RNA sequence: GGACAAAGAUAAAAACACAACGUAUGGCGAAACACGUCAUACAGAUCCGGUAGGUAGUCCGGACAUAAACAGCGGGCGCUGUUUAUAAGUAACCUUCCUCCUUAGGUCGUCCAUUCUUUGUC
């Protein structure tokens, strides 16, 4: 019954403002106190900011003090969180939650929001490049081989991989993206194969990239002798 | 002065069944106003224990918190699959709040040695002038492994990034990729290419190479 | 028997009123702060002298203590010094004397002084 639903999140350059709601349902905001909670990709939770109940008092973490301020509108029972000054160590999923009730909860954060991505980077949208990682023609002959797709130079996240359409998902890691120094993602599909399958078996891997509108399917195989 | 909560460890393994427990240890007093939270892989955070001994309405009883001077440990009598998450702490005794930096509970498993192997540039690749040699870790446990790339025996550094796979639901176990990135020209300057990669399971340090523009 | 006088013992003794607005801690209110409310504590009735015979929590003077403001020194904080405050009120009322602050200012007064003992001289 109780929830809390976070909106307003999105792609925004560096030194750019971004504006965060936070919509609430099954309570009444004004009888909380509201948390800002962040965590960047593949790093740990971060109280961002919090909104204290009847007074209005608003409390920020160093790394937000000055450029961030979080509101409350009781009228249509959302938190707001305004950036200002935005910048890369700033990208994150931003959580909003509800502290309990002190009787209750005392002052645990017992709702939380799915959360909102927010990404400050100046990349430009861009489709992914697909290349053969063709499979070794060393391969054991009756060995196991390992074949993958390179999804490479694109941006934002994400990309999704199949391979053969879908039919073959047994033996494939579809590796996390790494964002490197260019600010493009990348990211590499593998499946291990019987050797024996090399020259009779059509592999495929079947990338898209919705963000670029790109579809693109890159059949791998071994190449000359 | 912010209040520092320090959580250990970052990562623990345990199996099905056993007694697990993680401390937050507080720079300053923070009273009892301390706080353990679930987060499993792209979820929210559950609150599981607040006031630092008291269990959230609903959280199962294998849960408990335990208070001692500036120390507060989490604990669960028995581990169950759907036990298996990142914990985290916090302080709420004054602002600005603090989170532990987390503690990831993963399944335990016999150690499996990491099959190697190593993929060339793509010609398309070539072709766009860039190269990327990508080197595989597949299937090992645990989780801790080094990879080290050596281009006509000369180590590199900082041209090299890495990514791993969460932990598999059948093999319970990891899987690596070191993507090594070099001009087509720098490319075209060396001939052999190697990942050397070390491991628990390994008894000695396993090395894939290709020699560059070959079958 | 009485009178005057000194020296003792003993007793007595001042009207009216005397203020938590506020602060601190804690509990509660849908409540980390703010706010509302409740509980408890906090307002120099300290010490010494004097007020002309005596009687002072409140008069007069000094000391100490506590609080605030300000000045200075040292490396928001600490120390030092000075000033002020510590109820309203010895205001108001009754009341004597004095002064052209006279439609005022100061000043005498407002309470108690009982009972008994010794000695000196008529
Ligand atoms: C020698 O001892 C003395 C001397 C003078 C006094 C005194 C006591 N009281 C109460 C008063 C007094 C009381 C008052 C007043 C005036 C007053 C004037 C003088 C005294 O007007 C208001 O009430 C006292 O006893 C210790
Ligand atoms: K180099
Ligand atoms: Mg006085
Ligand atoms: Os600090
Ligand atoms: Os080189």
């Amino acid at each position: 019954e109780v929830q809390l639903v976070e909106s307003g999140g999105g792609l925004v350059q560096p030194g750019g403002s971004l504006r965060l709601s936070c919509a609430a349902s099954g309570f009444y905001i004004s009888y909380s106190s509201i948390h800002w909670v962040r965590q960047a990709p593949g790093k740990g939770l971060e109280w961002v900011a919090s909104i204290s109940p009847y007074s209005g008092s608003t409390y920020y973490a160093d790394s937000v003090k000055g450029r961030f301020t979080i509101s409350a509108d009781t009228s249509k029972n959302t938190a707001y969180l305004q950036m200002n000054s935005l910048r890369a160590e700033d990208t994150a999923v931003y959580y909003c939650a509800r502290q309990g009730y002190r009787r209750r909860s005392g002052r645990g954060f017992d709702y939380w929001g799915q959360g909102t991505l927010v990404t400050v980077s100046s990349a430009s949208t861009k489709g992914p490049s697909v290349f053969p990682l063709a499979p070794s023609s060393k391969s054991t002959s009756g060995g196991t081989a390992a074949l993958g797709c390179l999804v490479k130079d694109y941006f934002p996240e994400p990309v999704t991989v199949s391979w053969n359409s879908g039919a073959l998902t047994s033996g494939v890691h579809t590796f996390p993206a790494v964002l490197q120094s260019s600010g493009l993602y990348s990211l590499s599909s593998v499946v291990t194969v019987p050797s024996s399958s090399l020259g009779t078996q059509t592999y495929i891997c079947n990338v898209n990239h919705k963000p670029s509108n790109t579809k693109v399917d890159k059949k791998v195989e071994p190449k000359s002798c | 002065s912010d209040i520092q909560m320090t959580q250990s460890p970052s990562s623990l393994s345990a199996s099905v069944g056993d007694r697990v427990t993680i401390t937050c240890r507080a720079s300053q007093s923070v009273s009892s106003a301390v706080a353990w939270y679930q987060q499993k892989p792209g979820k929210a955070p559950k609150l599981l224990i607040y006031s630092a001994s008291s269990l959230y309405s609903g959280v199962p009883s294998r849960f408990s918190g335990s208070r001692s001077g500036t120390d507060f440990t989490l604990t669960i009598s028995s581990l169950q699959p759907e036990d298996f998450a990142t914990y985290y702490c916090q302080q709420s005794y004054s602002f600005p709040n603090t989170f532990g930096q987390g503690t990831k509970v993963e399944i335990k498993r016999t150690v499996a040695a990491p099959s190697v192997f190593i993929f060339p540039p793509s010609d398309e690749q070539l072709k766009s002038g860039t190269a990327s040699v990508v080197c595989l870790l597949n299937n090992f446990y645990p989780r801790e492994a080094k990879v080290q790339w050596k281009v006509d025996n000369a180590l590199q550094s900082g041209n090299s990034q890495e990514s791993v796979t969460e932990q598999d639901s059948k093999d319970s176990t990891y899987s690596l990729s070191s993507t090594l990135t070099l001009s087509k020209a720098d490319y075209e300057k060396h001939k052999v290419y190697a990942c050397e990669v070390t491991h628990q399971g390994l008894s000695s340090p396993v090395t894939k190479s290709f020699n560059r523009g070959e079958c």
